[PDB]
Parts: C-alpha cells; sequence; structure tokens
RNA sequence: CUCUAAGCACAACCUGCGGGAACCCGUACCGCAAACCGACACAGGUGGGCGGGUGCAAGAGCACUCAGGCGCGCGGGAGAA
RNA sequence: GAAUGCCGGCAUGAGUAACGAUAAAGAGGGUGAGAAUCCCUCUCGCCGUAAGCCCAAGGGUUCCUACGCAAUGGUCGUCAGCGUAGGGUUAGGCGGGACCUAAGGUGAAGCCGAAAGGCGUAGCCGAAGGGCAGCCGGUUAAUAUUCCGGCCCUUCCCGCAG
RNA sequence: AGCCGGUAGCGGGCGUGGAUCCCUGGAUGUCCGAAUGGGGGAACCCGGCCGGCGGGAACGCCGGUCACCGCGCGCGCGGGGGGAACCUGGGGAACUGAAACAUCUCAGUACCCAGAGGAGAGGAAAGAGAAAUCGACUCCCUGAGUAGCGGCGAGCGAAAGGGGACCAGCCUAAACCGUCCGGCUUGUCCGGGCGGGGUCGUGGGGCCCUCGGACCGAAUCCCCAGCCUAGCCGAAGCUGUUGGGAAGCAGCGCCAGAGAGGGUGAAAGCCCCGUAGGCGAAAGGUGGGGGGAUAGGUGAGGGUACCCGAGUACCCCGUGGUUCGUGGAGCCAUGGGGGAAUCUGGGCGGACCACCGCCUAAGGCUAAGUACUCCGGGUGACCGAUAGCGCACCAGUAC
C-alpha cells in the first residue's frame, strides 16, 4: 500500500544539498514518478514540518562498465522542498 | 534436485585413497556444489599471504584442501569400522542413515 | 462487383480462352489455343429497395435472387417491427432467410 | 529473522483486523525509510534488517490481502 | 467582445478587494564543429539572431584592430635536381 | 598446389610515401621516473560579418573535480572530448503539454473493393503559424528569466462588496 | 544439512522448532503491447463517473469503473491477438523444361490473405461401375508409370479391385398436430416463435382403420484406475607394491534379476553417481480404459396420395476440377440466361436412344486410424570448436 515513505527514498548526501540546509530546502532522492504535490503531503506527514515550495528535477542514470559489460547506473529524481519560516527537518540536519 | 550426500559434517570418515590414504578425521565441512569435502587435519596446502592487517609480517599458512567425496568413508559410531552407507525407515518413519557391516545407526 | 446479400454469389475466376482454326468436327485440322488469361466473372448485383414497416430497405442482391427479396417482405408481415432502424428491420429480413 | 519468529509473527498477524494491519505497515514502512537514510551515511552495520523489515511488510500485506479476498 | 436558446433568476455573470491553489516533461555540456552529417580529433556539408572601431564614395566589400579566440597534435636541420 | 577459390596467420614493397591547410614561433619558470608537445610568465604571429557570442536541430554525460597513462591521440605526453570514482541540470511567468487550427493524417454517418484493404462531409490528431502571464542583478568547481535579491504579472478555487 | 543465484570479497544473518533447493495451488504483478476511457512518435501524455487520502474547493495521489463489433431480452454471453512446423479455404507467379518459343511445363509450387486446432480436411452414397457386385470417410501397401492425357512434343498421370490401419454412426426441413405472438383482407386466414411428430432407397414418413404393448443406449455428465507435473529404495573389497596419485601389478575374497554408462589424482562389477528389480502424490493437469447415470433408440398389415430441402434440378452460354489441352467429352462444381416436379418424382452407369441396373441432390454434425515438432525424454558404424545450429563462450549480440 502506498506511504509517503514509499515516495521519500533517502536524503541527497553532497555538497550542494547541504548548502540549502542554512535557508531549509531540504534535498532528497524522490520515486521518479511523484508528482511535486505528492513530495508536499510525503515530506510533510514523515517529518511533521510544511511545505511551502517544491522543485523537482530528474537525474540520467550514469553509463558504466565492467571490462565486457556496458550498462547503465538507474535512473534517479531529486526533490528540494522549502519547509515553513522558522522550521526544521531535524533528522537531515544530521548532518 | 540436490546433490546426494553420503557423509556430513561433522561425522567422522577415514580417508580411503590419495596421499592421506588411510588417515581418520572429522568432516570439517561439506561443499556439496564442488562435491568435495573437508577433512581435519588432511590434505594441507601451503598458500602464500600478502602482508596485511590479517597476516602482519606474512608468510604462509596452512590449510586443508577439499577432497573428492568419493574418497572419503564413514566410520561407524558403533562397531567402528569404515563402512558404505545403507538407509533404514523407523516407526516415525523417518529415515536414517545406517552401517552396512553392522545395523548401527550413523546419524 | 460485390457480393449478394441473399445467396452469397460471389466474383469468381475463369479463363478466357482463345481459339484459331476449324473444329475437328466440321473436317478441320483441329482447334488451336492461341491465348488464356485469367478474368473474373461477376454476379448481376442490381439495387432492391422496397418499404418494410414504413422504411426503406435496400437489397444489392443478384438478378436471379431478385424475387427473394420479396419473398422476405411477405415473410416478414408476422413480425414486430415497427420503430426500428432501416439496419434493424434488414437484419430481421435476413434473419428469415 | 528466524524461522520461529515468521510463524510468531504470522498468528499474530492473522489476528488484526484490516485496520490495524494497515497501521502496522505503516509503521514497519516508516521504519524501512529509517533503516535506509542510516544505511545511506554507512551507520547501518546490521545491514540484514533491511531485507527482514521488507518481508514483514511482505507477509503483513498478503495477510491484509487475505483478510480482504473471500 | 457581443447576441440570445433551453435553463435559471435564493441561481448565474461582470467589476473591485482578499485569502487560498497552481500539475507533467525539457534545462548539464558541443553546436560552422575534435562532441552534428561525412568509416577518421577528415581543408567537405549544416537553419536563425548578435557581429564593435578607423580609413578607403557606400557596404555585411577591403586593410588593420577591439572584446573574445587562436598558432590548425610530429619536430630539428640542410639550402641539390 | 593451383579454382583472380574460402577462413586465418605472417611476409614483400620499407625504415620507404605519409604524419590532414604555409596563421609561426622563441625564451624563462614550474611539475615529474621521463617534457619541443602539460601548467605559469614574457615576447612574436593569426582570426575579428570570425577562426568571437547566443538560439534551433542533431549528439547523449562528452560538463565540473579528484586520481591516473595499457590502449585511443597520426610524434610526445606529466595533458585530453581517454580509464576509475564522486559531484552537477532546481520554473505558475523560458520552451512543449493540461489551448487553437494548416497541408496532411485519421475518421461516427456513408460508399467501395476476392481476402488483406481503398475511400470518406462532421469530429479528432497535426506547428518553427495564431494564442498566452518576467525584467535587472548576485551566487556555484559545475544550474540559473529556474536558486537568492529587488520590483512586477497570470490563471484557477472560495469568500466579501458593488 | 546445509543456506543467503551465476559470485569470491567487505558487512551482516538464517537452518533437525527442518533452512537453501525441487514440485503443486495461491497472493503480489509499475508501464507498453490485441491494448480496449481518450490521445499518441509502443513503454509517454490527458480525461469522465463513484469511493478514499491531505488543511483540501482549486492541486495532486490511491482504489474501482468507462473502446469497438457480434449475438441474445440498459443488462448478459462472446469476439479481437499470438504460436516452430503441420491443415483447410480465398487468391496465385517466374526463372526453368520443351536444347529457340506462344499451347504445354515448372505448378495450383513459391508467395499473400482468411480461418481452424492439438491436429486439420473428409465422412454415413442423387457413390462406385459390370462384379447379376461392393457398401461412410480418412491413411499406408499394391493396382501402375497401368488406363489414359499430350504443339501425341517435352512431358503429365488416375480409378475400380485386392492387402492392411482404424472403426460408428447421428440430428434436422417438409406433411400433420398443439400453443404463444401480430397483421388487417376477421378466420377452416396468412405469417413468425417454441413444443410434439419425422428422417428413409428392401423407398420412407404424415393422416385414417384393424391387430400387437422391457431390451438397447451415447460422441453428454459423474466417479475410478492408469498416466504427467517433485521424488525414494537399491547386492558385493581388503592388504601389499610401484607411483604425486591405483582403479595398474601381486595376493586372498566377494556380489550379480545389477558386468549399461559416467566419475574418483591412472585403467574400479564390489569407493561415488548409477544400473537390474522395485516403491511413490495432499495438490493441479489428464483420463481414448473400467463403472454408473442420462439424452436418445424399438410393431405389422389395408386404405389415403398429404409431405419428402427451388431461382434448385434441367437445358443453353462462359469456365474450373478429373488422367482428359474441345476431343465422340460424360461426370462434379458454377458466373449469365431460361426455368420444373415430389415417387406414375428425380440424378448416375463417358455424346445420344432404348432396354437393364445403381442411387436418392438442392440442411447440419460426427471419434479413431493420418500430418507436424515450439516443447520433454531415449538412441546413434551422427559432428568434435574452420566441424556440429548463425551462437559449446552473455548471439540474433558486436558490427
Ligand atoms: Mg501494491
Ligand atoms: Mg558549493
Ligand atoms: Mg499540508
Ligand atoms: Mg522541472
Ligand atoms: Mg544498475
Ligand atoms: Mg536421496
Ligand atoms: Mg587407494
Ligand atoms: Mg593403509
Ligand atoms: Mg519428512
Ligand atoms: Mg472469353
Ligand atoms: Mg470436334
Ligand atoms: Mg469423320
Ligand atoms: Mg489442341
Ligand atoms: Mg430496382
Ligand atoms: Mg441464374
Ligand atoms: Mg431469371
Ligand atoms: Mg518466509
Ligand atoms: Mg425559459
Ligand atoms: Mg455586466
Ligand atoms: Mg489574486
Ligand atoms: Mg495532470
Ligand atoms: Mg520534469
Ligand atoms: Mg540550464
Ligand atoms: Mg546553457
Ligand atoms: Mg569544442
Ligand atoms: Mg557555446
Ligand atoms: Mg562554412
Ligand atoms: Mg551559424
Ligand atoms: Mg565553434
Ligand atoms: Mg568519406
Ligand atoms: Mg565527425
Ligand atoms: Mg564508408
Ligand atoms: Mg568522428
Ligand atoms: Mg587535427
Ligand atoms: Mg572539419
Ligand atoms: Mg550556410
Ligand atoms: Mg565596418
Ligand atoms: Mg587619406
Ligand atoms: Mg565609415
Ligand atoms: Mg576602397
Ligand atoms: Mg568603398
Ligand atoms: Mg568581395
Ligand atoms: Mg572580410
Ligand atoms: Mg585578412
Ligand atoms: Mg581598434
Ligand atoms: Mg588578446
Ligand atoms: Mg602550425
Ligand atoms: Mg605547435
Ligand atoms: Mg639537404
Ligand atoms: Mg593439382
Ligand atoms: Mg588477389
Ligand atoms: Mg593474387
Ligand atoms: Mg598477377
Ligand atoms: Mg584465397
Ligand atoms: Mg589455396
Ligand atoms: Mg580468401
Ligand atoms: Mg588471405
Ligand atoms: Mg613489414
Ligand atoms: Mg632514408
Ligand atoms: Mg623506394
Ligand atoms: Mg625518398
Ligand atoms: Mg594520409
Ligand atoms: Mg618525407
Ligand atoms: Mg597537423
Ligand atoms: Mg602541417
Ligand atoms: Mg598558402
Ligand atoms: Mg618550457
Ligand atoms: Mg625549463
Ligand atoms: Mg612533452
Ligand atoms: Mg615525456
Ligand atoms: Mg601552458
Ligand atoms: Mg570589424
Ligand atoms: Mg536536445
Ligand atoms: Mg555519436
Ligand atoms: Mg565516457
Ligand atoms: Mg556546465
Ligand atoms: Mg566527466
Ligand atoms: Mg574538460
Ligand atoms: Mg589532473
Ligand atoms: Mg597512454
Ligand atoms: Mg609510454
Ligand atoms: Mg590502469
Ligand atoms: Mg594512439
Ligand atoms: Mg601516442
Ligand atoms: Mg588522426
Ligand atoms: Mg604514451
Ligand atoms: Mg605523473
Ligand atoms: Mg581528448
Ligand atoms: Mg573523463
Ligand atoms: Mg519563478
Ligand atoms: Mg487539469
Ligand atoms: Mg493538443
Ligand atoms: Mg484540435
Ligand atoms: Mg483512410
Ligand atoms: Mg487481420
Ligand atoms: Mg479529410
Ligand atoms: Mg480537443
Ligand atoms: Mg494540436
Ligand atoms: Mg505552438
Ligand atoms: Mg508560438
Ligand atoms: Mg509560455
Ligand atoms: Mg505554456
Ligand atoms: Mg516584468
Ligand atoms: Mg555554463
Ligand atoms: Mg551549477
Ligand atoms: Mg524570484
Ligand atoms: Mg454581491
Ligand atoms: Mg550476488
Ligand atoms: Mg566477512
Ligand atoms: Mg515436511
Ligand atoms: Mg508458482
Ligand atoms: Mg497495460
Ligand atoms: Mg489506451
Ligand atoms: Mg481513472
Ligand atoms: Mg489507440
Ligand atoms: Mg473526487
Ligand atoms: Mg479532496
Ligand atoms: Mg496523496
Ligand atoms: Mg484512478
Ligand atoms: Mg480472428
Ligand atoms: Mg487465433
Ligand atoms: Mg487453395
Ligand atoms: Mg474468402
Ligand atoms: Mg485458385
Ligand atoms: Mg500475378
Ligand atoms: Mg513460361
Ligand atoms: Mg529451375
Ligand atoms: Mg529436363
Ligand atoms: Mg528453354
Ligand atoms: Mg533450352
Ligand atoms: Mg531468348
Ligand atoms: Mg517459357
Ligand atoms: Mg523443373
Ligand atoms: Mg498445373
Ligand atoms: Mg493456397
Ligand atoms: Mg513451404
Ligand atoms: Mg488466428
Ligand atoms: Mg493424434
Ligand atoms: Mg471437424
Ligand atoms: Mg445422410
Ligand atoms: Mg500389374
Ligand atoms: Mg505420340
Ligand atoms: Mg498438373
Ligand atoms: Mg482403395
Ligand atoms: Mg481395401
Ligand atoms: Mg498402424
Ligand atoms: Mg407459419
Ligand atoms: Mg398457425
Ligand atoms: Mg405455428
Ligand atoms: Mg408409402
Ligand atoms: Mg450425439
Ligand atoms: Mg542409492
Ligand atoms: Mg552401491
Ligand atoms: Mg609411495
Ligand atoms: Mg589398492
Ligand atoms: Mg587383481
Ligand atoms: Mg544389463
Ligand atoms: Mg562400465
Ligand atoms: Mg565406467
Ligand atoms: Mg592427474
Ligand atoms: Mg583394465
Ligand atoms: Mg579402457
Ligand atoms: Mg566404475
Ligand atoms: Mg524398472
Ligand atoms: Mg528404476
Ligand atoms: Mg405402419
Ligand atoms: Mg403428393
Ligand atoms: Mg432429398
Ligand atoms: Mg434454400
Ligand atoms: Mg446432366
Ligand atoms: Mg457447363
Ligand atoms: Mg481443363
Ligand atoms: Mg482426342
Ligand atoms: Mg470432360
Ligand atoms: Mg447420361
Ligand atoms: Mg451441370
Ligand atoms: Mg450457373
Ligand atoms: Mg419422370
Ligand atoms: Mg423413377
Ligand atoms: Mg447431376
Ligand atoms: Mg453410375
Ligand atoms: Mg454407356
Ligand atoms: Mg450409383
Ligand atoms: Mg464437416
Ligand atoms: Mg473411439
Ligand atoms: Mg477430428
Ligand atoms: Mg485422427
Ligand atoms: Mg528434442
Ligand atoms: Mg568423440
Ligand atoms: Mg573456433
Ligand atoms: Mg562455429
Ligand atoms: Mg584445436
Ligand atoms: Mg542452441
Ligand atoms: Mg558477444
Ligand atoms: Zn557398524
Amino acid at each position: 500500500m502506498k506511504t509517503a515513505y514509499d515516495v521519500i527514498l533517502a536524503p541527497v548526501l553532497s555538497e550542494k544539498a547541504y548548502a540549502g540546509f542554512a535557508e531549509g530546502k531540504y534535498t532528497f532522492w524522490v520515486h521518479p514518478k511523484a508528482t511535486k504535490t505528492e513530495i508536499k503531503n510525503a515530506v510533510e506527514t514523515a517529518f511533521k514540518v510544511k511545505v511551502v515550495k517544491v522543485n523537482t528535477l530528474h537525474v540520467r542514470g550514469k553509463k558504466k562498465r565492467l571490462g565486457r559489460y556496458l550498462g547503465k547506473r538507474p535512473d534517479r529524481k531529486k526533490a528540494i522542498v522549502q519547509v515553513a519560516p522558522g522550521q526544521k527537518i531535524e533528522a537531515l540536519e544530521g548532518l | 534436485m540436490r546433490v546426494k550426500m553420503h557423509v556430513k559434517k561433522g561425522d567422522t570418515v577415514l580417508v580411503a585413497s590419495g596421499k592421506y590414504k588411510g588417515r581418520v578425521g572429522k568432516v570439517k565441512e561439506v561443499l556439496p556444489k564442488k562435491y568435495a569435502v573437508i577433512v581435519e587435519g588432511v590434505n594441507i596446502v601451503k598458500k602464500a599471504v600478502r602482508v596485511s592487517p590479517k597476516y602482519p609480517q606474512g608468510g604462509f599458512i596452512e590449510k586443508e584442501a577439499p577432497l573428492h567425496a568419493s574418497k572419503v568413508r564413514p566410520i561407524c559410531p558403533a562397531c567402528g569400522k569404515p563402512t558404505r552407507v545403507r538407509k533404514k525407515f523407523l516407526e516415525n518413519g523417518k529415515k536414517i542413515r545406517v552401517c552396512a557391516k553392522c545395523g548401527g545407526a550413523l546419524d | 462487383s460485390k457480393v449478394c446479400e441473399i445467396s452469397g454469389k460471389r466474383p469468381i475466376v475463369a479463363n478466357s480462352i482463345q481459339r484459331r482454326g476449324k473444329a475437328k468436327r466440321e473436317g478441320g485440322v483441329g482447334k488451336k489455343t492461341t491465348g488464356i488469361s485469367k478474368r473474373r466473372q461477376y454476379p448481376n448485383l442490381q439495387k432492391v429497395r422496397v418499404r418494410v414497416a414504413g422504411q426503406e430497405i435496400t437489397f444489392r442482391v443478384a438478378a436471379s435472387h431478385i424475387p427473394k427479396v420479396y419473398e422476405l417482405v411477405e415473410r416478414a408481415k408476422g413480425l414486430k417491427l415497427e420503430g426500428l432502424s432501416p439496419k434493424e428491420i434488414k437484419k430481421e429480413l435476413l434473419k428469415l432467410l | 529473522m528466524k524461522l520461529s519468529e515468521v510463524r510468531k509473527q504470522l498468528e499474530e498477524a492473522r489476528k488484526l483486523s484490516p485496520v490495524e494491519l494497515e497501521k502496522l505497515v505503516r509503521e514497519k514502512k516508516r521504519e524501512l525509510m529509517e533503516l535506509r537514510f542510516q544505511a545511506s551515511i554507512g551507520q547501518l552495520s546490521q545491514n540484514h534488517k533491511i531485507r527482514d523489515l521488507k518481508r514483514q511488510i511482505a507477509r503483513l500485506l498478503t495477510v491484509l490481502n487475505e483478510k480482504r479476498r473471500q
């Protein structure tokens, strides 16, 4: 059955995602089929926050090889949610 | 369906062929995939090891080599002789391995 | 150039044979075929429009079975048909086939 | 997860109402996400726990589906 | 924008103000080219817009030069036919 | 043993022709096992209705960074559009869709054809045409009319007033 | 009794409270695809209705539902598409052969299309054709390269009969009777439904009189055996010697309904896996065999002359099929034209006529014996990496 924890996969662990913690923009990897509105509700019921702004982008899987064998990494999608003034998602503040 | 094993960890077996013919040992491990067993203190090989956290200073280590399962025979914990294995149906009616020389259980 | 709704008469394939000479029967050397090719012999379809339950129904029918369209109309008197479309009525007639 | 514990999970699972089942899944689904996050930062050495929870959620839903289907 | 028809005229529409709501896909990099079409890091081919200054009658011509970009992925000598 | 036979391997021509625009180089300094060939500086030369810059097509990670040099690079290589890894593409207003139609395509009604199928007013699809609301600056190694700053605007839902 | 696939490693777990694994049934099954809410450049996009989720009216997500066509009184059942060959049907070449070429051949082949199905077609005589005879059909052998066909060239090429495989026969239409329904030209009406009756070639049936009053039995259904989809039991050897290694050699034994074959450090009946001989299914599939039910099946005379499949038979024109190419050209089929009869009817026995026989057209169905090999197994005087499938290897791939 579909829940919020099915929509949010893992947080984005990179120098650029960290920079957004300062201003309350958190960055998660999300399921590629999930809508902005869908991602809003999900982060909200997951972390008890108020989502004011959601920006999403797709990330192509990098093509890689093992000697003889050419292949592709799974395609991903990340979302950057803006929580309300003063709010925080502590789990990601982690760091 | 599954490989037939007349021997298992860790009943006692005679090595009846090869360089260790006649030795007796416990079945340390059974590798059904390769159809081979590991018999304690039998088939010792010298393997080289790189200097590591595992083996600093390094050099060599002694290891037991796998033996073709056919080269090994279980010993009867009753009569004490090397034997072939039979099967026997109990009243349960589960089946057990039994010695062919005497009717001993072999577990 | 098509199919008889009543009889199923269809276009068929026939040969057109070309012959020279005098038949043996009339004292001749014999008939030689100077050509054969395929051709089609079509049914003789015509339109048959009849009014049935106050509706206009039309049939594509080989001339041979033209009166068979009327026998249907005659047989169609025992059926409650009024109010239907011509498409439906035609199906009902054809069921009497 | 242990065999005996599986049987035990099933007995107690089959006694729940759908709603209790639905609620139970949601939590174990939430725990899966919690596991995934720590897995991300290399802070989950007992990684077998991930496979384990996935199958619990599976076993629950299978039973949720049991409850509804006849 | 306007006109009316079924309808509806506690509805409906227009205007002003407020609060709320606003999804999916693209966006990296080359792009007159070593990243496109030509089997090649190929003197070929590829649509649109910007394209400064001075001088030469004009100009998108021509010479030099701005910003910007390059010296073209083998070199060193010799000084014959 | 021959079929200008077939598949493969290895010779000869031969250290020969060539190394792909005659825009052009020189030195110093640095790095490194190794440097004409990578980085840095200075000097010299070439393009400038381009050999600069921005869009569309097409290509599809080639982008940025770290670590590398077997092969790819017509030489060399410490460099690279190359190997490994990690990072990177953020929109109600830009482009396309939730709008419109063009040739054409498809196609209720209807017509036609052995079968397969061919047609066909309406409608539907179809765009680089019509239509529609964002401008300037800052920030990143790498994105920006997308994030941030400032000042603006659009549609939809509900309410209130006229 | 090990296990977490090929796959070891890091990092962690599971199993005699029966894991891994194998078989059966079930659950889940994103998106596209017949693809079916609509659109579309397949795997993307966009909607209606009902119900749910969020603060939720806008926005979004979840669940269900919504294409078209056919048949049957909005609702139901069905249809669609795929499958290596095999099958039927609707279309249908050419090279080539004729030592040129046109009739002819290749060949109703290749191929296209439509439909079937585990098969398909065909099938219970309007047959054969001379036997005073046979008796559905299919399939093999023979008949026979015969009879014939043929620019009587090249070539093409049957059937009856005989030997076999298998075996099986049925349901309707019409007369007449009954009932529901509707028509307008009111009933002894015409017609359409459903039921009863009826199914034949020694002709049969309907109707009317006389007499006569349980055996069969499915191709349907149910049960069962048997089989398939995992499996299990399974006789008999030790010591020495050479050698890295015994299964070689030596010595002394032993099994055999098992001495097929593969393995194990070399060459093993007795070490392993097997083999001979046996055993095995809760579940699903099958079930042509065994049992049982059910549908269905069943008299004889005399009279009557009601019925016995229509644009049909039949004749003529144009063709195809057959061995038959226009030939003395019948037969079967039918595109055009003309156009009957119901047993004192009609077709056939190679123009036609007579005599003599055979057969019952114009409705439908029907196992088995036959074809093929995507798939599983068994066996080779079959290949052994240029061979064998294009592929022994991550191949319909790279290119
Ligand atoms: Mg689900
Ligand atoms: Mg940064
Ligand atoms: Mg909220
Ligand atoms: Mg976006
Ligand atoms: Mg992957
Ligand atoms: Mg076993
Ligand atoms: Mg030995
Ligand atoms: Mg010994
Ligand atoms: Mg058991
Ligand atoms: Mg003619
Ligand atoms: Mg003649
Ligand atoms: Mg004469
Ligand atoms: Mg002739
Ligand atoms: Mg007329
Ligand atoms: Mg006619
Ligand atoms: Mg006529
Ligand atoms: Mg389990
Ligand atoms: Mg009104
Ligand atoms: Mg007004
Ligand atoms: Mg407003
Ligand atoms: Mg949408
Ligand atoms: Mg997007
Ligand atoms: Mg961009
Ligand atoms: Mg850009
Ligand atoms: Mg470039
Ligand atoms: Mg550029
Ligand atoms: Mg040019
Ligand atoms: Mg240009
Ligand atoms: Mg350029
Ligand atoms: Mg070229
Ligand atoms: Mg190129
Ligand atoms: Mg070429
Ligand atoms: Mg190229
Ligand atoms: Mg170059
Ligand atoms: Mg070029
Ligand atoms: Mg040009
Ligand atoms: Mg100028
Ligand atoms: Mg001057
Ligand atoms: Mg001037
Ligand atoms: Mg001048
Ligand atoms: Mg001038
Ligand atoms: Mg000029
Ligand atoms: Mg110029
Ligand atoms: Mg110049
Ligand atoms: Mg200047
Ligand atoms: Mg400069
Ligand atoms: Mg140069
Ligand atoms: Mg240079
Ligand atoms: Mg010289
Ligand atoms: Mg020779
Ligand atoms: Mg040559
Ligand atoms: Mg040669
Ligand atoms: Mg020569
Ligand atoms: Mg050759
Ligand atoms: Mg040769
Ligand atoms: Mg060759
Ligand atoms: Mg060669
Ligand atoms: Mg050479
Ligand atoms: Mg020289
Ligand atoms: Mg020379
Ligand atoms: Mg020379
Ligand atoms: Mg060259
Ligand atoms: Mg030279
Ligand atoms: Mg050059
Ligand atoms: Mg040069
Ligand atoms: Mg020049
Ligand atoms: Mg230098
Ligand atoms: Mg230097
Ligand atoms: Mg260098
Ligand atoms: Mg160097
Ligand atoms: Mg430099
Ligand atoms: Mg200029
Ligand atoms: Mg693009
Ligand atoms: Mg390319
Ligand atoms: Mg690459
Ligand atoms: Mg970039
Ligand atoms: Mg890169
Ligand atoms: Mg670069
Ligand atoms: Mg570097
Ligand atoms: Mg290199
Ligand atoms: Mg080198
Ligand atoms: Mg390397
Ligand atoms: Mg190279
Ligand atoms: Mg090189
Ligand atoms: Mg080159
Ligand atoms: Mg090198
Ligand atoms: Mg270096
Ligand atoms: Mg490069
Ligand atoms: Mg790189
Ligand atoms: Mg904005
Ligand atoms: Mg919408
Ligand atoms: Mg549109
Ligand atoms: Mg439109
Ligand atoms: Mg069309
Ligand atoms: Mg079709
Ligand atoms: Mg049109
Ligand atoms: Mg529209
Ligand atoms: Mg459009
Ligand atoms: Mg447009
Ligand atoms: Mg436009
Ligand atoms: Mg716009
Ligand atoms: Mg738009
Ligand atoms: Mg503005
Ligand atoms: Mg940039
Ligand atoms: Mg950036
Ligand atoms: Mg802004
Ligand atoms: Mg008001
Ligand atoms: Mg693995
Ligand atoms: Mg470990
Ligand atoms: Mg059990
Ligand atoms: Mg299953
Ligand atoms: Mg689908
Ligand atoms: Mg669809
Ligand atoms: Mg829907
Ligand atoms: Mg469609
Ligand atoms: Mg709703
Ligand atoms: Mg809601
Ligand atoms: Mg939701
Ligand atoms: Mg839905
Ligand atoms: Mg079909
Ligand atoms: Mg089909
Ligand atoms: Mg045919
Ligand atoms: Mg057809
Ligand atoms: Mg034909
Ligand atoms: Mg043709
Ligand atoms: Mg010919
Ligand atoms: Mg030929
Ligand atoms: Mg010949
Ligand atoms: Mg010829
Ligand atoms: Mg010839
Ligand atoms: Mg010729
Ligand atoms: Mg010819
Ligand atoms: Mg031939
Ligand atoms: Mg023929
Ligand atoms: Mg055919
Ligand atoms: Mg064929
Ligand atoms: Mg089909
Ligand atoms: Mg069969
Ligand atoms: Mg059949
Ligand atoms: Mg019959
Ligand atoms: Mg004979
Ligand atoms: Mg002759
Ligand atoms: Mg023929
Ligand atoms: Mg016969
Ligand atoms: Mg016979
Ligand atoms: Mg037989
Ligand atoms: Mg009647
Ligand atoms: Mg009546
Ligand atoms: Mg009646
Ligand atoms: Mg009679
Ligand atoms: Mg029957
Ligand atoms: Mg055994
Ligand atoms: Mg044995
Ligand atoms: Mg020795
Ligand atoms: Mg021995
Ligand atoms: Mg001996
Ligand atoms: Mg034997
Ligand atoms: Mg043997
Ligand atoms: Mg053997
Ligand atoms: Mg060896
Ligand atoms: Mg021997
Ligand atoms: Mg031998
Ligand atoms: Mg053996
Ligand atoms: Mg047996
Ligand atoms: Mg057996
Ligand atoms: Mg009687
Ligand atoms: Mg009569
Ligand atoms: Mg008859
Ligand atoms: Mg008829
Ligand atoms: Mg006749
Ligand atoms: Mg005729
Ligand atoms: Mg003929
Ligand atoms: Mg003749
Ligand atoms: Mg004839
Ligand atoms: Mg006759
Ligand atoms: Mg005839
Ligand atoms: Mg005719
Ligand atoms: Mg007569
Ligand atoms: Mg007669
Ligand atoms: Mg006849
Ligand atoms: Mg006859
Ligand atoms: Mg005669
Ligand atoms: Mg006859
Ligand atoms: Mg049939
Ligand atoms: Mg049978
Ligand atoms: Mg059959
Ligand atoms: Mg059969
Ligand atoms: Mg096979
Ligand atoms: Mg061999
Ligand atoms: Mg090979
Ligand atoms: Mg091969
Ligand atoms: Mg070899
Ligand atoms: Mg194969
Ligand atoms: Mg390959
Ligand atoms: Zn014993």
